[PDB]
């Protein structure tokens, strides 16, 4: 019903390796080539990989900046306002953004923020502005 | 012929 | 056991009738199930009868005395059963004591060519039944193949060695009436490399079992996928391993490739990676400087300016989220990419070594079909394996020859005459024979029917060491050519000590190259002497023929050193080596279902000829020409029991034929 098990014979595969006098050692060369194809692209790339490793050498450690931990806030002082208005202009509408822009405000009060001001800082106009970019 | 092999299974 | 052990060591099943029983018994099989058991108890009963003694002939009286009612009633059916089973050797063959002896005049003459086993058991038959025998024989001893050596206490066949297991075999009976000393053969083979030194557990095994995988293997292509034509030419053994090998290198390869293709397209999804990894960090370093340069703007400072630093500050903790992430990610692939390069599939399918120590595997199946496996059919050349008898491989310990020998006994056989002619007719036959000594000193038999036991090689010589007058119809000639008929040879060494491991019986020799595996790749340890003997199979038996008897002795000694160590190795007191090839009158060792034959063809071998009328227009003769011998039993080619069981065949068929049918009705 099926061969024994760990041998491989397929009718297809059969035919392939009959179907001429030669027709087996071309076969196992058509392999044996592309194997060695393949490995020496392995090495290719794995070369490619190992420079461009040694230019991440040092990760981003001199460019990280610590971890500022401060308490979220309920009033708009009108130093945040103008920070506020300022982080729409160049975030849209992206609420988690402005909110650490701002520092000590949360997504939710960024978002009622745009419909308590709304009028009194032409935020409609600000926004447009920010889609002509 | 077949039975006369030498180690069969 | 019980009567039902006595229809399975007779061949038979036990609760049906054969083929052979309804031509017979046909009033009895096309009737009611109810009498089918009584004549198959009957049947069975009467061979245990046999069986539980065959040193004495078994007669009707003696059968119905020991028969019960129901079954004792019916005497008619008795005798019937009785009869048939007497004709057809399957009770009283072999060497018994008579109880009634030999009714004192004959009726009906026939000679048979040939003292092999298969003559000798026909023979004898035919005697039994009160025919005129003769034996024509060119040898200057009786069982052609089965020839055995003896100097001194020196032991040894050159022929058939071995008996294949006694379950059903009537070497069995045989045994039983004849003092063969049968010895059992442990399963144990070490082999031995090139070198010296034993092939170790490990790949002893794995060799081994990949042979086995290998055989099953062929098999499959052949039974499932059909591939047993292959250009016009049928499909040899040999071709197809070789096709299931490469096969199995193909596959090796296909593995590697999609491994390695495992590598680069992981290895790959890297370098995307790395590439991202490198523009953000760059980025990030640009942006630090921005960011930088924009806290040096010391307080008190406006509004924008505040935002600059604040944004900034943002957009660089967000692009330090982002390289955070992708460290992650580089972190799964980097490490599971030494997941797949520390796992390798397999390098190679069989190393030099491997391949090496399977050729010896392929020369134990050259040496059980003595031939190339290049000329085995696929299909068939294991077409006998159905009635493989049951229980450990024997061997004859004082001598194979030991039994023709007793079953020549009492016969009327010419030694030394070699039969040139066969002529048959109408009316009869005669045989021309010579005299192998002064060979122009002729001979001239006469007989109603002559059996035929010629070796296939010898019926196969081209030109002709027989004549058939007239010649045998296409159809035999035919089957003659189709058939194989292989070569296996024998070196007996003979020695004054067991250098040895004298527990183990036989013990391998692995060759140099495929081209040679046959050559002495096999030792055998059977007999009560220090004898050592060793196979020539494969390619490598027609080859060692065209060579000195000391040159072999030398390479044998050689490997025997090789395994042993220089100076356990003696000098040989004595020693012999066969030439079955060569010798003329076997002209090879046994047959083989050669690529292009069958079982079937054994079958046409068998079939007797029958003569044309003399005067046109009168009744269609008797046949007259029959033929027995190992190449003629499908079920059994190739062995003694073989030879024997067709030597009963025609004794029946033959003497149906001239005593008539009694029993049939
Ligand atoms: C090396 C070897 C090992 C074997 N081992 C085994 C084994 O282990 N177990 C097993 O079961 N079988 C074995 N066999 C096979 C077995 O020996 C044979 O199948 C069997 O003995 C054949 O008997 P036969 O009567 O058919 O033929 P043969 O015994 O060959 O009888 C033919 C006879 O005809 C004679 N003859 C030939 N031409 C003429 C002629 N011109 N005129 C008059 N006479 C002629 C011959 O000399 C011979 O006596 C082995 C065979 C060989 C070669």
């Amino acid at each position: 019903r099926k061969p024994p098990k760990g041998m491989f014979l397929s009718q297809e595969d059969v035919e392939a390796v009959s179907a001429n006098a030669t027709a087996a050692t071309t076969v196992l060369r058509q392999l044996d080539m592309e194997l060695v194809s393949v490995k020496r692209q392995i090495q290719n790339i794995k070369q490619t990989n190992s420079a461009l490793k040694e230019k991440l050498d040092g990760g981003i450690e001199p460019y990280r900046l610590p971890e500022v931990i401060q308490k979220c806030n309920a009033r708009w002082t009108t130093e945040e306002q103008l920070l506020a208005v300022q982080a729409i202009r160049k975030y849209g509408r992206d609420f988690q953004a402005i909110s650490d822009v701002i520092g000590n405000k949360s997504v939710v009060q960024v978002k009622n923020f745009f419909v308590n001001y709304r009028r009194r800082f032409n935020i409609d106009e600000v926004l447009q502005e920010w889609e002509a970019e | 012929p077949r039975s006369f092999l030498v180690r069969k299974p | 056991s019980g009567v039902e052990g006595a229809a399975f060591q007779s061949r038979l099943p036990h609760d049906r009738m054969t083929s052979q029983e309804a031509a017979c018994f046909p009033d009895i099989i096309s009737g009611p199930q109810q009498t089918q058991k009584v004549f198959l108890f009957i049947r069975n009963r009467t061979l245990q009868l046999w069986l539980d003694n065959p040193k004495i002939q078994l007669t009707f009286e003696a059968t119905l005395q020991q028969l019960e009612a129901p079954y004792n009633s019916d005497t008619v059916l008795v005798h019937r059963v009785h009869s048939y089973l007497e004709r057809h050797g399957l009770i009283n063959f072999g060497i018994y004591k008579r109880i009634k002896p030999l009714p004192t005049k004959k009726t009906g003459k026939v000679i048979i060519i040939g003292s092999g086993v298969s003559g000798l058991a026909a023979a004898r038959q035919l005697q039994s039944f009160g025919m005129d025998v003769t034996l024509l024989e060119a040898r200057d001893r009786v069982g052609g193949r089965v020839a055995t050596f003896r100097k001194g206490n020196y032991v040894a066949d050159l022929g058939a060695m071995v008996v294949t297991g006694l379950g059903g075999n009537p070497m069995a009976v045989v045994s039983k009436q004849v003092n063969m000393e049968l010895a059992k053969i442990k399963q144990k083979c070490p082999l031995y490399e090139a070198n010296g030194q034993a092939v170790p557990k490990e790949k002893d095994e794995m060799v081994e079992q990949e042979f086995n995988r290998l055989l099953e293997a062929t098999s499959y292509l052949s039974h499932q996928l059909d591939f047993n034509v292959l250009n016009n030419k049928p499909v040899s053994l040999g071709q197809a391993l070789e096709v299931v090998i490469q096969l199995q290198e193909k596959h090796v390869k296909d593995e590697q490739i999609e491994h390695w293709k495992k590598i680069v397209k992981t290895q790959e999804e890297l370098k995307e990676l790395l590439n991202k990894m490198v523009n953000l960090k760059e980025k990030i370093k640009e942006l630090h400087q921005q960011y930088k340069e924009a806290s040096e703007v010391k307080p008190p400072r406006d509004i924008t300016a505040e935002f600059l630093v604040k944004s900034k500050h943002r957009d660089l903790t967000a692009l330090c989220k982002e390289y955070d992430e992708l460290a992650e990610t580089q972190g799964k692939l980097e490490e599971k990419l030494q997941e797949l390069e520390a796992n390798p599939p397999s390098d190679v399918y069989l190393s030099s070594r491997d391949r090496q120590i399977l050729d010896w595997h392929f020369a134990n199946l050259e040496f059980a079909n003595a031939t190339p496996l290049s000329t085995l059919s696929l299909k068939h050349w294991d077409q006998d394996d159905d009635f493989e008898f049951t229980g450990s491989h024997l061997t004859v310990r004082n001598g194979y020859s030991c039994v023709p020998v007793a079953l020549a006994e009492g016969l009327d056989i010419k030694l030394n005459t070699a039969v040139r002619q066969v002529r048959y007719t109408a009316s009869g036959c005669e045989v021309i024979a010579v005299n192998t000594r002064s060979t122009s000193q002729t001979f001239i038999y006469k007989c109603d029917a002559v059996l035929c036991t010629l070796p296939l090689g010898v019926l196969k010589q081209q030109p002709p060491a027989v004549q058939f007058v007239p010649p045998l119809p296409e159809w035999k000639t035919s089957a003659v050519q189709r058939m194989g008929f292989g070569n296996l040879n024998k070196v007996v060494l003979c020695f004054d000590r067991v250098f040895w491991d004298p527990s183990v019986n036989l013990f391998g020799h692995v060759g140099s190259t495929t081209a040679s595996r046959g050559e002495l790749f096999l030792f055998w340890n059977l007999y009560k002497a220090p004898i050592l003997l060793a196979l020539v199979a494969g390619e490598a038996a027609g080859i060692m023929e065209n060579i000195s008897d000391d040159v072999i002795v030398g390479r044998c000694l050689a490997i025997l050193k090789g395994i042993f160590g220089s100076s356990a190795v003696p000098q040989p007191k004595e020693t012999v080596v066969s030439r079955w090839r060569a010798d003329p009158w076997a002209r090879g060792s046994y047959s083989y279902v050669a690529a292009g034959s069958s079982g079937n063809d054994y079958d046409l071998m068998a079939q007797p000829i029958t003569p044309g009328p003399s005067i046109p227009g009168a009744p269609q003769p008797i046949p007259r020409l029959f033929f027995a011998g190992e190449h003629t039993i499908r079920n059994y080619p190739a062995t003694v029991h073989g030879a024997l069981l067709s030597g009963l065949r025609e004794a029946g068929r033959i003497a149906d034929q001239f005593l008539g049918a009694m029993y049939t009705l």
